[PDB]
């Protein structure tokens, strides 16, 4: 609540250079900012060296801190700092409470420094990925065609065992492949649970494909589609999305899409993977005809960030349902990322409101600033039973 | 030949990140310039005759540069875009100061014998591009989508006409073509096999 | 005790032994040789504009530090007379020369036994540019006069 | 047993923008 | 003897300042530099090799007037590549980002399987077209022939003034180079040998 | 002038064509496909007017019309052709261009008129095949398998660290940290440059005299077994 109020009443300063702003920045020893030095005093209930002055902010590698974005979002969650402060005087006994925002950045309390290279993404932890969107049935659809031989080979299957990663036990996930004929990559014939041994399985077998053929979306897309109607099995009953991993095409098959799903209740993702100069009008339509998005993976480098993104369009049917929308829940037991041990994480999505009074914006209103989260330690729930 | 001097003054000291000032004014003396080079073609025309004219070869060397100068700059206008750079040609006027001297003629000579056997030149040309499309389409057959490898795809490649054309070219000049070589060795299987 | 692997060469030379049969190559062979032999001091100028930019070399690029993934290194360097000589015909025949002139210009790490700490000049433009143009000049030179 | 919530072919979203038209 | 007379003259100078300080070293090891013209002196004294470098001077002088052509033909394309090319030969270290403020910061280096966190500059490519020296530079790197496919590769990569590059954005570019390759290494430099 | 519209289209007609890799293919690969028997039967009425014309063994006395023939024979084979051992008969299509050569009698003698400044020059090329034959002989006595040890670090996974020769203790070059030169690694450029045989080492001498990487080789001879001999071989060698 107080950070949607907060963020509502923001004048987006295009410039930072005469007020800077002021924040701890993680994983220390630039115009736009002064950073902050902390006492860390050594604390019981953690395993370091914690500060409840204020709060860290922690920002990945990729994503340069002094941005415009990143220094507004730096103004507008400067006022966190007081609920944090709140939040522990109501109780001594909490742990981390962190803000992780759609930016990239994540604001945590009480400050604590951050733990070779740091991989580290906000938006790619379970907690954040869990709220960001309800459950989903994705199907990934790769295609394995002559022309993805060479590098547009192993960007795919990097891109898909990283697209993996963002799936949980309540997802439903299955990998099929098709080269003039399509075709499951394993012996699963249907959607499974996406547990660790499932996804485990289904990175060995993408990680198994070769490329040889000719391309035919018509029979991968109704592959997919007559995969999405089983309804024989178990599955999720939510989110319905074919994913399509490929280069490019001179095909957008109007046929298949009008017949499988005419009310457009199943959402298409289409991804341009590797360096080339093939045709990528008929997979931008697609994308754009059935609710979806159009993505771009020129290189390794950009997998992570646009494997993550989809969770912005899957977010909208939950932000447009309004305050319902907005229910505490708790994510598998975990270890924690700053050694903590074994938590449990509540989760709280935030919504975007700003100039709602006079409901005219409503176009950047559509996607969440963030999710909240709370830490739980299995210790607590152990004490809690003698 | 004062004026054409002040021309390719003006036009040689176009460079990056020069003043807005300049940049106008450039703009301003390029019309100035245009306006003034269409009144003598035009007066030197009228005082000699369009036959008399374009009797001589720099004349309809100049009227070319003129019409394709003014084609500039109405194209520069509806889409101002890039610019093919005609303007400059202007700077081969210069070739006039060759006229005082006493080696007036033997440079003359070179281009009235080279302007008599142009059409040996063009076809010597054509047999040259004839030969280089030929082994642009054999490269084609022979490595035409081999060039696919773990690593980045090579641009030097024989997969459409263009990037095989450029690759004959680059070949025939000299320059890498142990790199494409051994690319192409390397799509033929390698040291063991296709060598 | 002695390193003696140089007489197979001599083996090697039995091909010379089957040149006297052709009636074209050894007439045409011979006439440019005796042409050679017959214009030294074009070659003893080539010598001397080599001779000249190899101590030119020498005296203002010789303290560049020696860095791999570079044009300058353990292989080609300005160190040596012997080093800038074949340094020289490197960029004389013509391999990275535009690589070279770019890995000394003006502000290089300079070895860490020399005096200045500075070391290299953006004179290698003109340094470059002058000698391919004139060993050009001259190597065409004596082609027309052979 | 999964959850009870789904939220999902709103009549009001947008979907007026992809990767495309962007770029 | 003026030759001799600037040997002499700098030796006295450097040995006069040998006997203090450091005072303008730059000057110091420019007349240290100086003494390199000692073989020069050699000409002179053998008739032989004064006889043939006025052979060569006399070479030399009788292509003048082709010299001044090809270095106005040189100068006519520097200024068509200036202002084709002005300002686009600027790159970003990853290829993600193609604006300069958004190269800033650090990135991942995915290379050799390590990746390495590497930072972002806004770096310009070491043979550009800012001006018509940077471009004369370049186009006689071009004509002697290393590095073209590099500077062909960098042009047909070029986007807008202050864009980075992106793959094959402009291939028709490469044109230009044909026709710089069809006039100045083959066509004037056989001219040079031939004369 | 019909018969050289057909040439013409033919051209267009190939360079219009895309390459893909293990087998895929466009659309208008298909589309440009289907246009070639119209050209093989054009191509063929034209040769048998031509013969019913002139004859046989006085149309197959022009060595253009022998190379017309060949063309629409391997066409007409290929055409009936279902085995897939038409790789060499396939790649005789791209001398179509060369057909207007012989529709042009022009080009014709500004080819001859070219063609016949270049019988000369073949004893060149001769005496060329000699110097580099000979250079190879010396590189096969020198240079034998002198690239095929490197740094690795310590038979982990056999990967050398560097990409350069060795030579143990001695004046080569050595290794640096915790590296021992071990026994095979293919060589400089993935193995292809090095005097193993005599072939390999005419490819070798051949790119050196082009002056195209022949310090890469020299180097690699430098850092292989020292560099106080290397020069005597390679300066000869590119001079002559
Ligand atoms: C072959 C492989 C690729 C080759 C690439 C480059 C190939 C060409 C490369 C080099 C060739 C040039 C070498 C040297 C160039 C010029 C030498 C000195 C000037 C020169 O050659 O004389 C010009 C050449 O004109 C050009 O077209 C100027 C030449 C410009 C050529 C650029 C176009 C080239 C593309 C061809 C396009 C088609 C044309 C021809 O001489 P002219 O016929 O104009 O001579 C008359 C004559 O002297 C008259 O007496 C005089 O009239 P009066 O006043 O009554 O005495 C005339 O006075 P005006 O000039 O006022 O009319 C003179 O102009
Ligand atoms: C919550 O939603 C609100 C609106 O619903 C949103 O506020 C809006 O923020 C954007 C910035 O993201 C403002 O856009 C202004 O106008 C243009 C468009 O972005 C910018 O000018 C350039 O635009 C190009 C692309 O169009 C861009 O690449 C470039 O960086 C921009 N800037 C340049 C060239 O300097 C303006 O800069 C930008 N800002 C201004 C004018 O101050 C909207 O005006 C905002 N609308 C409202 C009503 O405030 C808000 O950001 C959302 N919350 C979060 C956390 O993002
Ligand atoms: C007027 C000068 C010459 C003019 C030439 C005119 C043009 C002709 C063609 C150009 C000739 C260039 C020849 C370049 C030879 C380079 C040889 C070389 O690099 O050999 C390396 C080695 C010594 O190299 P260096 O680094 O000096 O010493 C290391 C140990 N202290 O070398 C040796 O050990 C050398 C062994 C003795 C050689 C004596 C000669
Ligand atoms: C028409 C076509 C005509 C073609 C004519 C060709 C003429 C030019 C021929 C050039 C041949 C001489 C150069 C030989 C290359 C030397 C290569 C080498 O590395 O030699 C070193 C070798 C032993 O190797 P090293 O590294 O010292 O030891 C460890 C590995 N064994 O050996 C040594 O220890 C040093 C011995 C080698 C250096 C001296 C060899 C004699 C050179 C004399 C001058 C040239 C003689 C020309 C003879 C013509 C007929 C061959
Ligand atoms: C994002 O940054 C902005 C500028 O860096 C912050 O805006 C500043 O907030 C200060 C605290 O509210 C203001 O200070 C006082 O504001 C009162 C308001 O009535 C006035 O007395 C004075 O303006 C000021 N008093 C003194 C003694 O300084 C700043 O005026 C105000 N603007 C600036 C500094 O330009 C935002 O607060 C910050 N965003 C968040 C969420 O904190
Ligand atoms: C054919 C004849 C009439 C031309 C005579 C020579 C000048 C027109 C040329 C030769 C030197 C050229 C100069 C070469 C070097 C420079 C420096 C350059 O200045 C900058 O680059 C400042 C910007 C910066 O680097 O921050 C401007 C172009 C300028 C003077 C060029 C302008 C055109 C000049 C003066
Ligand atoms: C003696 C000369 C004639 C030898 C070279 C003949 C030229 C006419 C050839 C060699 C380079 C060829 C160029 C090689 C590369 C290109 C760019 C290319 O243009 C495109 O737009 C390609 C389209 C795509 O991106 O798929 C094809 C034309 C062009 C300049 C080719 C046209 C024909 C060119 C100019
Ligand atoms: C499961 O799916 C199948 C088809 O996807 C549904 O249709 C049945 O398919 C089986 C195939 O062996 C056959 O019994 C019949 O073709 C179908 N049964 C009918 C029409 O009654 C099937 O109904 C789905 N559910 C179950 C429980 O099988
Ligand atoms: C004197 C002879 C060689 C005539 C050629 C003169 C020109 C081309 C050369 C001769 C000496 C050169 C200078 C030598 C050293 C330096 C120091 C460097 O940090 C900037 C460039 C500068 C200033 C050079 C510029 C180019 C220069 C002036
Ligand atoms: C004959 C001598 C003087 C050469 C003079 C003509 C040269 C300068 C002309 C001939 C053909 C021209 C090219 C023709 C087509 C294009 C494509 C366009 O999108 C950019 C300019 C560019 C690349 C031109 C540059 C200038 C160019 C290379
Ligand atoms: C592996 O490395 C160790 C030290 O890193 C060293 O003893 C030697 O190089 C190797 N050990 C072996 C071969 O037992
Ligand atoms: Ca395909
Ligand atoms: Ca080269």
């Amino acid at each position: 609540l107080e950070a949607e109020k907060v963020q509502a009443a923001h004048q987006w300063r295009e410039d930072f250079a005469s007020n800077e702003v002021v924040y701890y920045n993680a994983k220390d020893d630039e115009p736009g900012s002064q950073r902050i030095k902390p006492v860390f005093i050594e604390d019981a209930n953690f395993g370091r060296q914690i500060s409840y002055q204020h709060a860290a902010v922690h920002i990945p590698t990729d994503i340069y801190e002094g941005s415009t974005i990143v220094l507004n979002e730096l103004n507008w969650t400067s006022a966190l700092d007081e609920v944090f402060k709140k939040n522990r005087e109501e109780d001594p006994s909490l742990l981390w409470q962190v803000f992780g925002s759609a930016t990239g950045l994540a604001r945590y309390y009480p400050a604590s420094p951050w733990v070779k290279i740091d991989l580290y993404d906000v938006r790619r932890r379970p907690w954040y990925i869990q709220g960001a969107a309800s459950p989903k049935d994705m199907l990934i659809l790769v295609d394995v065609s002559g022309s993805v031989s060479g590098l547009t080979l192993k960007l795919i299957r990097t891109s898909v065992s990283e697209m993996l990663e963002t799936l949980s036990d309540d997802d439903f996930v299955n990998v099929a492949s098709f080269n003039s004929n399509a075709q499951d990559v394993s012996c699963f014939q249907h959607l499974v649970q996406a547990n660790v041994r499932n996804k485990k399985v289904l990175k060995d077998a993408v990680n198994n494909i070769t490329a040889k053929g000719i391309t035919d979306y018509k029979k991968g897309f109704s592959f997919a589609f007559e995969q999405l109607l089983n309804y024989n099995v178990s599955r999720a009953n939510c989110n319905k999305i074919i994913m399509l991993f490929t280069d490019g095409g001179e095909e957008r098959a109007q046929e298949i899409f009008n017949k499988y799903n005419k009310d457009k209740k199943v959402r298409v993702f289409t991804f341009s993977v590797g360096q080339h100069n093939y045709d990528r009008g008929p997979i931008q339509w697609m994308a754009c005809e059935n609710k979806g998005y159009y993505y771009e993976i020129p290189s390794i480098g950009a997998i992570r960030i646009n494997t993550q993104e989809y969770l912005d369009v899957l977010g909208r049917p939950m932000v447009l349902a309004g305050d319902k929308a907005k229910q505490v829940q708790w994510t598998n037991v975990y270890l924690d990322a700053l050694e903590l041990g074994l938590v449990i994480t509540g989760t709280l999505p935030v919504f975007n409101i700003t100039g709602q009074f006079e409901n005219k914006t409503n176009l950047k209103n559509q996607l969440i600033l963030g999710v909240m989260g709370v830490d739980v330690s299995l210790e607590d729930i152990k004490r809690l039973t003698p | 030949l004062c004026v054409v001097a002040l021309n390719t003054l003006c036009v040689a000291m176009v460079h990056y990140n020069q003043p807005r000032r300049l940049t106008t004014t450039l703009y301003f003396a390029e019309f100035v310039f245009l306006g003034l080079f269409l009144t003598e073609m035009s007066l030197k025309m009228y005082g000699l005759g369009p036959r008399s004219y374009f009797r001589s070869s720099f004349n309809c060397f100049d009227f070319g540069v003129i019409v394709g100068s003014v084609f500039e700059v109405v194209w520069a206008a509806i889409k101002p875009g890039s610019s093919f750079g005609i303007s400059v040609l202007r700077a081969l006027r210069l070739l006039r100061i060759f006229k005082v001297t006493k080696y007036w003629s033997s440079l003359r000579n070179l281009v009235v014998s080279l302007l008599n056997s142009m059409k040996s030149i063009i076809s010597l040309l054509f047999l040259l591009f004839l030969f280089i499309v030929v082994f642009a389409l054999l490269g084609m057959q022979l490595f035409g989508g081999q060039f696919n490898f773990q690593d980045e795809t090579p641009t030097t490649n024989f997969d459409t006409f263009p990037a095989a054309i450029l690759t004959v070219f680059q070949i025939l000049t000299g320059e890498d073509w142990n790199a494409v070589m051994y690319h192409g060795i390397e799509s033929q299987g390698g040291v063991s096999k296709g060598m | 005790f002695i390193n003696l692997s140089f007489l197979r060469l001599f083996r090697a030379a039995r091909l010379i032994k089957l040149l006297r049969q052709g009636y074209t190559i050894r007439i045409l062979l011979w006439t440019f040789v005796q042409s050679f032999k017959a214009l030294p001091y074009v070659c003893l100028l080539i010598a001397m504009l080599f001779f000249i930019y190899a101590i030119i070399g020498m005296q203002v690029f010789g303290n560049i530090a020696l860095d791999d993934d570079t044009s300058i290194n353990r292989h080609n360097n300005f160190r040596t007379f012997l080093q800038a000589l074949m340094l020289l015909f490197r960029s004389a025949t013509g391999e990275a020369w535009h690589e070279i002139m770019l890995s000394c210009l003006s502000n290089q790490a300079c070895d860490e036994q020399a005096n200045a700490t500075e070391c290299g000049s953006d004179f290698a433009y003109f340094y470059f540019v002058s000698f391919i143009f004139l060993c050009s000049f001259l190597m065409l030179n004596l082609f027309v006069a052979v | 047993k999964g959850p009870d919530v789904c939220f999902d072919n709103n009549v009001l979203e947008d979907y007026t923008d992809c990767g495309g038209v962007s770029g | 003897n003026i030759l001799d007379f600037i040997v002499v003259s700098g030796a006295l100078v450097a040995f006069a300042f040998s006997g203090s300080k450091g005072k303008d070293i730059n000057t110091i090891k420019s007349l240290r530099v100086l003494r390199v013209l000692r073989p020069l002196k050699t000409i002179k004294r053998l008739p032989k090799l004064k006889a043939v470098f006025d052979c060569v001077v006399n070479s030399l002088k009788n292509v003048l007037n082709i010299l001044i052509v090809y270095m106005l033909f040189m100068f006519i394309f520097a200024v068509i590549a200036v202002q084709l090319f002005k300002g686009k030969f600027f790159y970003c270290t990853d290829e993600s980002k193609e604006l300069e403020r958004d190269c800033r910061g650090q990135y991942l280096d995915y290379e050799k399987e390590e990746v390495e966190a590497q930072p972002r500059q806004w770096k310009k490519y070491d043979f550009h077209y800012d001006n018509v020296l940077w471009a004369l530079l370049t186009l006689f790197t071009v004509s002697t022939g290393e590095g073209w496919p590099m500077v062909l590769k960098h042009s047909v990569d070029a986007t807008y003034e202050e864009q980075g590059p992106s793959p094959g954005y402009r291939m028709e570019l490469s044109i230009f180079y044909v026709v710089y390759f069809v006039v100045f290494p083959f066509f004037f430099v056989n001219i040079f040998v031939a004369l | 002038y019909m018969i050289l519209a057909t040439i013409i289209a033919n051209c267009i007609v190939l360079a219009l064509e895309q390459h893909l890799p293990d087998g895929d293919k466009t659309p208008m690969s298909e589309r440009l496909d289907d246009t070639e028997p119209y050209f093989i039967g054009i191509f063929c009425f034209e040769a048998g007017i031509k013969i019913i014309a002139l004859g046989f063994v006085s149309y197959l006395r022009n060595g253009w019309n022998v190379m017309d023939f060949v063309v629409v024979l391997t066409g007409i084979l290929a055409t009936a052709g279902t085995d897939f051992d038409l790789r060499t008969l396939r790649a005789v299509r791209v001398l179509r261009p060369l057909k207007l050569v012989s529709g042009i009698p022009s080009l014709q003698v500004v080819l001859k008129s070219i063609m016949k400044a270049m019988v000369p020059l073949l004893q060149i090329g001769l005496l060329l095949f000699f110097a580099i034959l000979m250079f190879a002989i010396i590189g096969l006595e020198f240079y034998m398998g002198k690239f095929h040890k490197a740094c690795f670090p310590n038979s982990t996974d056999a990967e050398p660290v560097g990409d350069f020769p060795c030579g143990k203790e001695a004046p080569a070059r050595l290794c640096e940290g915790d590296t021992e030169c071990r026994e095979y690694w293919p060589g400089p450029n993935f193995g292809i440059t090095n005097f193993d045989n005599i072939l390999f080492a005419i490819l070798t001498v051949f790119q050196c005299i082009t002056m195209e990487g022949w310090t890469d080789i020299l180097y690699n001879t430098n850092d292989a077994a020292g560099n106080t001999w290397n020069w005597l071989y390679f300066i000869p060698l590119i001079i002559i």
